[PDB]
């Protein structure tokens, strides 16, 4: 007989983030809004006709 | 008439007068000011400032949507907003002084 035992293997298994994937409400926008009307509209020269 | 350059030069004689008999308790004379200026245009531009910080990046606004809102319900909010804070930047450095008018163009041919 040969003695000294057989074989044994260890517990050891490479690890990874999966490429996870969440929500972000941020990453959907690059640009701000153009401003509100600044101009009269209103305003008259009062000819009189 | 000192401050000639802080009153709006198309509304004349700016002040509403009252002179009631009866001053507040402890004082012989008093009086409360009121003042509607262009100058308030800096509420109004620090709140929109401050809430385009929270708002573009949509902070805390699970909160507001949670109860029922949209993003909608801020959009009429948000264009009320632009419009109102551009209603004072449309009378700010507005005058009594006459604007001309313009006629079209767009011709030409070779002689």
């Amino acid at each position: 007989h040969v003695p000294g035992g057989g074989s044994v293997q260890i517990v050891y298994k490479p690890v990874d983030l999966s490429k996870v994937t969440s929500k972000c409400g941020s990453l959907g926008n690059i640009h701000h809004k153009p401003g509100g009307g600044q101009v009269e509209v209103k305003s008259e020269k009062l000819d009189f006709k | 008439n000192k401050n000639s350059s802080y009153f709006v030069e198309w509304i004349p004689n700016n002040v509403k007068t009252a002179v009631c008999d009866i001053p507040p308790r402890g004082l012989k004379m008093s009086a409360t000011f009121i003042g509607n200026s262009t100058a308030i245009q800096e509420l109004f531009k620090r709140i929109s400032e401050q809430f385009t910080a929270m708002f573009r990046r949509k902070a805390f606004l699970h909160w507001y949507t949670g109860e029922g809102m949209d993003e909608m319900e801020f959009t009429e909010a948000e264009s009320n907003m632009n419009d109102l804070v551009s209603e004072y930047q449309q009378y700010q450095d507005a005058t009594a002084d006459e604007q001309g008018e313009f006629e079209e163009e767009g011709e030409e041919d070779e002689a």
